[PDB]
């Protein structure tokens, strides 16, 4: 009953023909279902038995027995997500592992804002400083926290945004959480990010005044 | 319009049991199988089973099967899951979806409910303390200014973040939370033009279900 | 000087009228389902033409008693069916066909309308029923016992457990009749007056559509002119149908007129708005709901291969190729004596099918008019009679 | 000594064991309901006694093969009930009796727990049923067709359309039966070792309740002491019951001990907690839930007029007067030979009746143990069997 | 428990028809009788008819047999009543209540519904007009100060009224509706301490269902 | 099958007990139900077959055969309403006419209040003078609208409330509908009303000023 689908992450320019192969150890006749899941959405049916269905797009699928294929005429930025084939012929209808495709867009530098700890958090005993990286490509990026000449590799939390369905741009927050009195020992503070665009890193800083 | 509405997000002690319900509408519930699917954090859905209330049967996956008992959806309007012998590895999101399939051939899953994040853990529920994030000084003469919300130290998931009662939705994306020493932390970065600040007050709205909190903090200039 | 036609105990037309010397042949054509498993998934069906399976009719006239002053006559017409093999393709008792399980579609039409709604539904969930059955040909028209109907026969021992398109019509009649003979006038020769005790039908809506006009289509009144429109009441089709003139055509040595059914017998013309049994949708052109006269079954009547019909009825099924000279229904009469020479009456039986949420046996099936079987009833005047009609 | 009591071919005790000489008589007593409609208002029922319809039993045994060294025997006993008009009050084929429509309560139970849930419940809503039906006395215990079981006979010809209490129990046995004999030791003279291929019961919960201690019921082991707690397995009671000492009595010319049934049988002690098939939801003391015993019915066993029962059951039905020597069950046995002299065994059959929101047939009826019928199977020895019992020691 | 929610108040012209519902909840519907009772404003309690879901029984009083027909609903246990050929005499309040069993005498209506007002009249609806009633000038010293709210010429009944949205029920007095010239009118009176006013604002909260409106008038001292 | 019985009204006393009988045309055995309907509520059962109740408290029922009797042993002001029988025997059961149970108390002085027409009503074209008489006992009272010593028996509308559940007091609204032209011709407006609670007529008055 077990089945697998390749590959594991694609990149489309976009607007290209894409091949998505789903192969099953056992023969299924023509019962494949191909679902699509987005970021925070429940999966949705696309093609019923490698035949047109649903009602909202071009996507097409073919094949018979084993070795099935799902293909797209041209890729739009609103097709980002994961795709799962479905065994229909034999119980348990066994879902396949995810494909999941990344979407390729024009390289764009990240615009960064820096935020000192708020007056509310200071009088409470904590001192987390926040740095926001917004709308960039590609996803790969390294941030460098250095309070002064000293560099920080500890107590840094990084949360990544999944690319937008409208314009494929990633976002990211780099929070540097610190103890109140540990914050109150060094004057300046610097957040800076290094991207593929512009070997010179983007640098933002402030002082404790 | 099928409006499969499910359900409440839950937590439970390891070794306990929780029950879920799908409570469909818009169609004559009978002759529709109503399947159940679980999805770990690492996606990769796995299909647990179905019911099919018309004939009165059940179909379960054997290896996975010991845990769940899909009680008869009560030929009225509702679906029951009732997971037992909870394990920390079972923390995942549980979806349900109907099927028009008859007998031995699958007809696919028409519509899906939004799912329920079941968190198996022995941890206390805690309230989030939020801190408005105003940007530096110097008046930000450039076109755009940026603000943030921090909502640190809360449990469990999720918390709903909205800007200015929900009216402002155009320019902000919210970042996923991060497990830090048994608590959660997420930030949300809103971007607006400098034309409306700080005369036009923009505020962060945080609502935590479990702890029953509702915070509206105003960003100081 | 044409009183030799008049119906009486003396004339030679009574000998022709008690047992027609012409032999009538009836041939059945079934539609075999190629892809039954793909219809429930929600795809276009594919049917195959099987036949002919020809039977020969034994037409009699029993229980004859003159009425009134001799201006009316009563009789019942017993019809038998001898199986002719040399014109059939195979033995109907050996040759299987796979069509709709019509018994279980009727008990769902009885389910709704709250005949036994509660008990019917409960049995269905306990005894699972297939939407497509496979029975021999000899069983589909000459009765076969169904599981569902048999269990319903226990509660109500008034509905037979068997099912058949021509169930127990072998050797029996189709109601009481009383005919207007020709003393009155030649225009009502063998004309229909009363059937079973009601001067007119009452299955349909409007009083016009329930009227009983003309003859039973077996004979006509002499002095037929190409002006008029002859009306015919087939005992099976549940309505009175009229046939209009086409053009001249001769059979044997005799001259003859060619009468054929028009196309507005079945269109959604406002004249036929009283024939769709709910005031409103008439299901379309070229088709007629004949559910009320049958036992509530969703049976739909039409012409073979949906001739003279709409176009969405033909594309909804693979295997339907309508054309004239094959599926057209005509009657060739003699304009002098009104005696019929050659005919070909072609009816088709269908089942209105639709995906129903309250029942799984339908599945995701298309809403359509699924065909099952059709036939013609034909007659060709013998050679020895072509010389007998003489000396006017 | 008393090695004359064990059974082989030719023993005087073997011929009586095969075809019993003592005439066994069975008398049935029914409870005619007086105000049915009032019970459907949530009132207290009013019943009347309609006994006795005495039936003389014919006992004999077939299928007898001595196994092993001769220490084990196997047999099957038969009961044929011949009616005796003289000692009976009225004719069972004429007199009418009015109680609960037990069949329609059985399928509700089969509906309650599953089985043919939807199709019965639909058919019940289709075919109109009354709670209290009037049939003849002979019809109730010897079978009648009614309506529902005739219609359920169609879908599952498994079950029979006829319902009755002693339905077709004339001429048949109570199943297989393999006994012991006093060859190895007289202690286990007629002790049952296995009923129907099972060395223990399976109806109940705990291992103790499911045991089969004792004898078939109408024979005992010689040399009984007046402190013995003798066990006995009646097939109709679905459990092993014991009997203790009462007082001294002399039947005919022979001395005997009168053993009776204690109140701890069917009581609410922890020893009877394993019979609470509703898993610790036992009813009041004095009633046994022998539903699984019986098909699926909610047949509650008790003593006549709820003797040795709780006070709640007596007050719940108007016309229940328990007392000794009328509703006690006793057995007077010769302590020497253990042979039954005079015995009187009295069972009662009840039906659990409560009102249900899913069935209008119940109406507004109270939740109670409703009584139906009780019977006395009495056997008493005569002089020609007692003057035969001149054997003191030989 | 066992809620009974009747379909709201309705107006229909003489010769028309009305269909009302009682929409049960909190019990197994298939078991109870659900009677219908017509209690004219005069209280002349009348017993209309009896339905029985388990068998589909139909018995009605022969004084209403030609007028009303009672239908089922199985699911939602709802229950309908069809009033035919309306007369101004049928202007009534129609209740409904549960019953059980029968086949003879009758038991009793355990739980009743709220009631539906049926106005049979050939007059058009009319939006209510509210006028505040402030006390006479120079009333000055009193322990308490009484004031009123006037609702004139509104049709048809009913018309919920409330003082400060259910916060005030101390000295409130809702008066019955009296009508002339086909237009209903009423008023309401409430008594408060003399010192509060006008420090605490007082508003009259009326609402009309037949014409979906709701008004409010702050009192002007 | 008509009912009727002791018709129909009274005022027990926060103490004394009552009766209220019901007669039957047929014997009917013991099937009477006795419903209670408060001022603005749906009818609520009370006594079943002349013995039973439900959850309504200290009430009772006696009698069987053809006649019946209700009984309240303690009697408080909260049970002021109407009580109908119902034949449960041979339908159509039908009800009784009902008896309204009042209650006596100490004499109460009414709180007369006078209100000139509102300014928002005058600009709309109408003129109505409202006069409230609330919290008083007993019910018997009449009003007299005098304007410039006139009589004004026409154009007067009065509404009576019923006894309160808490303190057994009535209330009355009295409203003098008028045209603006008619209002603007006279100036003095009084709504004096006599009552059992006082000699002479209680008068609240005002004049257009
Ligand atoms: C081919 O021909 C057949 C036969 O003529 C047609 O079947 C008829 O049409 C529909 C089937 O879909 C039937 O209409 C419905 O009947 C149901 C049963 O009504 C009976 O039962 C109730 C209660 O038991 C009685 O009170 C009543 O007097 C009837 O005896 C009803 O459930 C439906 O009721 C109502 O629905 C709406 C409310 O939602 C109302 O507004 C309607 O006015 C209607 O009253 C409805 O009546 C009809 O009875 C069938 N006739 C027969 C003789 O069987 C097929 O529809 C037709 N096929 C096509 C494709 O047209
Ligand atoms: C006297 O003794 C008899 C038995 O000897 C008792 O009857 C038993 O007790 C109850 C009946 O009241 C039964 O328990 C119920 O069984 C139902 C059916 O279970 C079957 O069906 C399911 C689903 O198809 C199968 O998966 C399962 O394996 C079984 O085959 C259940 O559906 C019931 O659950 C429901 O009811 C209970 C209330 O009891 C609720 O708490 C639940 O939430 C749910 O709503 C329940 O489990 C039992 O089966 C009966 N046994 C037999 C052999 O009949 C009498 O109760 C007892 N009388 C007295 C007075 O003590
Ligand atoms: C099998 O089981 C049944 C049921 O228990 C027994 O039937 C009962 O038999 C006993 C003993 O005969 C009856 O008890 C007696 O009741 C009498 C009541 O009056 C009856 O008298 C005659 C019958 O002769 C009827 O015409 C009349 O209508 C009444 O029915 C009492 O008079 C008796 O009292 C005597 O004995 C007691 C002993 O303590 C003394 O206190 C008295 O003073 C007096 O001496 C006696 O109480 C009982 O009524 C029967 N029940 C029924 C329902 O009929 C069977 O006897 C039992 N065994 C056999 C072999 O059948
Ligand atoms: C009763 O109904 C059946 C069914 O309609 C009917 O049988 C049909 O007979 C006709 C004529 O004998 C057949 O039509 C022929 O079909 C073959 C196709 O395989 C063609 O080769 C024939 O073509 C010749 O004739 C045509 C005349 O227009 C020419 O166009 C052509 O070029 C050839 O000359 C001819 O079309 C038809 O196939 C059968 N149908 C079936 C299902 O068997 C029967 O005749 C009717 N009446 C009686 C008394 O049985
Ligand atoms: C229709 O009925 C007729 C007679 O009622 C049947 O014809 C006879 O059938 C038997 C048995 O096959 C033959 O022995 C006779 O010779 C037939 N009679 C004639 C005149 O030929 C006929 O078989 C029936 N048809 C069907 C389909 O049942
Ligand atoms: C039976 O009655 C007449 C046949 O003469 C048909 O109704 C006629 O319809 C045409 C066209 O609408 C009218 O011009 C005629 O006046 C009608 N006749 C009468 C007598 O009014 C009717 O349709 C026939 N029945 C059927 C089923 O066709
Ligand atoms: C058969 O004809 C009737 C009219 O006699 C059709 O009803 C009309 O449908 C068309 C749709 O194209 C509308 O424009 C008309 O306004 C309709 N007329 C009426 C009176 O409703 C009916 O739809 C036709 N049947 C089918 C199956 O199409
Ligand atoms: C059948 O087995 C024995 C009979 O001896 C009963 O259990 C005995 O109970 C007493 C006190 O309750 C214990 O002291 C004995 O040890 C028990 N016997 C054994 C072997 O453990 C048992 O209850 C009987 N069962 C029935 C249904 O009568
Ligand atoms: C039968 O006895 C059991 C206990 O042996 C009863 O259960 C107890 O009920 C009493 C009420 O009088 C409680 O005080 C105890 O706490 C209960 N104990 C347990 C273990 O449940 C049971 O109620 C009795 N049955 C009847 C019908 O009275
Ligand atoms: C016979 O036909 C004539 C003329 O067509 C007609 O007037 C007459 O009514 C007919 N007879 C009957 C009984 O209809
Ligand atoms: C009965 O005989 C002896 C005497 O008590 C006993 O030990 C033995 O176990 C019993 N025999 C059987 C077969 O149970």
């Amino acid at each position: 009953i077990v089945m697998t689908q390749s590959p594991a992450t694609l990149s489309v320019t976009p607007g290209d023909r894409v091949s998505l192969s789903c192969r099953a150890s056992q023969s299924i006749s023509d019962y494949l279902h191909w679902y699509q899941q987005k970021s925070h959405e429940s999966p949705r049916l696309l093609i019923k038995y490698q035949s047109i269905s649903g009602i909202p797009s071009r996507f097409s699928g073919s094949g018979s027995g084993s070795d099935f294929t799902l293909s797209i005429n041209s890729v739009e930025p609103e097709d980002v997500g994961v795709y799962y084939c479905q065994n229909g012929h034999s119980f348990p209808f066994t879902f396949g592992s995810g494909t999941k495709l990344e979407i390729k867009r024009a390289d764009a530098a990240p615009t960064v804002s820096i935020f000192p700890p708020s007056s509310e958090q200071l009088t409470s005993g904590g001192a987390s400083v926040v740095c926001f990286l917004n709308n960039f490509y590609p996803k790969d990026i390294n941030v460098k926290w250095k309070i002064d000449g000293s560099e920080r590799q500890n107590g840094v939390l990084n949360s990544w945004t999944d690319q937008d369905s409208k314009d494929s741009t990633y976002s990211m927050s780099s929070t540097l959480t610190l103890t109140k009195d540990e914050y109150e020992r060094h004057n300046s503070y610097t957040c800076e990010a290094t991207h593929k665009t512009s070997t010179s890193p983007i640098v933002k800083s402030f002082n404790r005044n | 319009e099928v409006q499969l509405q499910q359900s409440g997000p839950e937590l439970e002690k390891p070794g306990a049991s929780v029950k879920i319900s799908c409570m469909a509408s818009g169609y004559s519930f009978t002759g529709y199988n109503m399947n159940w699917v679980k999805q770990s954090n690492g996606k990769s859905l796995e299909w647990i089973g179905n019911i099919d209330p018309y004939y009165g049967d059940t179909r379960y996956n054997q290896k996975f099967k010991d845990k769940a008992t899909l009680t008869v959806d009560k030929s009225s309007s509702t679906a029951y899951m009732q997971l037992k012998s909870l394990t920390s590895e079972d923390s995942a999101v549980y979806y349900c979806a109907r099927s028009r399939g008859s007998t031995s051939y699958f007809y696919g899953m028409d519509y899906w409910g939004q799912g329920t994040s079941v968190t198996v853990s022995s941890a206390k529920t805690t309230a989030p303390s939020v801190y408005p994030l105003a940007p530096v000084c110097g008046d930000t003469t450039g076109s755009s200014v940026t603000l943030g919300c921090l909502v640190k130290g809360y449990f469990p998931e999720p918390v709903t973040l909205t800007w200015n009662s929900g009216s402002l939705s155009s320019g902000v994306h919210t970042f996923p939370a991060l497990l830090q020493s048994g608590l959660y932390t997420l930030s949300s970065s809103v971007t607006v033009t400098s034309n409306t600040w700080p005369s036009q007050t923009i505020t962060c709205n945080v609502a935590h279900p479990a702890s029953s909190t509702k915070v509206d903090k105003k960003i100081e200039p | 000087i044409e009183k030799k036609i008049v119906l009486r105990n003396g004339t030679e037309a009574f000998d022709s009228w008690e047992k027609p010397p012409l032999p009538v042949y009836t041939q059945f054509y079934f539609f075999n389902v190629t892809n039954p498993e793909e219809i429930l998934r929600g795809e276009t069906p594919r049917v195959e033409e099987v036949g002919p399976y020809t039977y020969r009719e034994l037409r009699n006239k029993a229980n004859i008693q003159f009425g009134d002053n001799g201006t009316t006559i009563s009789a019942v017409s017993n019809k038998a069916y001898v199986f002719e093999r040399d014109q059939s393709v195979g033995d109907p008792k050996i040759d299987l066909i796979r069509t709709l399980n019509i018994p279980v579609l009727t008990v769902i039409e009885w389910s709704q309308v709250h005949f036994l709604r509660e008990i019917i539904e409960a049995m269905l969930k306990a005894y699972q029923q297939k939407l497509f059955v496979t029975h021999t040909v000899d069983e589909l028209l000459w009765g076969y016992k169904d599981e569902i109907l048999s269990l319903i026969h226990v509660f109500r021992p008034d509905i037979s457990p068997y099912f058949g398109l021509f169930y127990e019509k072998n050797g029996t009649n189709d109601g009481d009749y009383v005919f207007l003979t020709g003393e009155d006038s030649y225009l009502n020769f063998t004309k229909i007056v009363e059937w079973n005790g009601k001067t007119s039908l009452d299955w349909w809506i409007t009083d016009k559509c329930n009227m009983i006009n003309g003859t039973d289509g077996d004979s006509f009144h002499p002095l037929i002119t190409k002006d008029e429109v002859l009306y015919v009441f087939p005992s099976d089709f549940c309505r009175s149908v009229y046939i209009t003139f086409s053009d001249y055509e001769s059979v044997q040595g005799l001259p003859a007129f060619r009468y054929k059914v028009p196309a507005e017998i079945l269109a959604n013309t406002s004249d036929n708005a009283g024939f769709c049994i709910p005031e409103g949708n008439c299901l379309g052109s070229g088709v007629l709901n004949v559910s009320i006269c049958k036992n509530g079954a969703p049976i739909i009547m039409s012409f073979p291969h949906f001739y003279q019909a709409d176009e969405r009825f033909v594309s909804a099924i693979e295997g339907m190729h309508p054309n004239q000279e094959d599926h057209e229904t005509f009657v060739d009469i003699n304009p002098l004596t009104g005696i019929i020479l050659k005919a070909a009456k072609r009816f088709q039986i269908n089942i209105y099918v639709k995906k129903l949420d309250d029942f799984v046996e339908t599945g995701d099936i298309r809403t359509m008019v699924f065909p099952v079987m059709y036939l013609n009833e034909s007659v060709h005047i013998d050679k020895e009679t072509a010389s007998r009609l003489k000396s006017m």
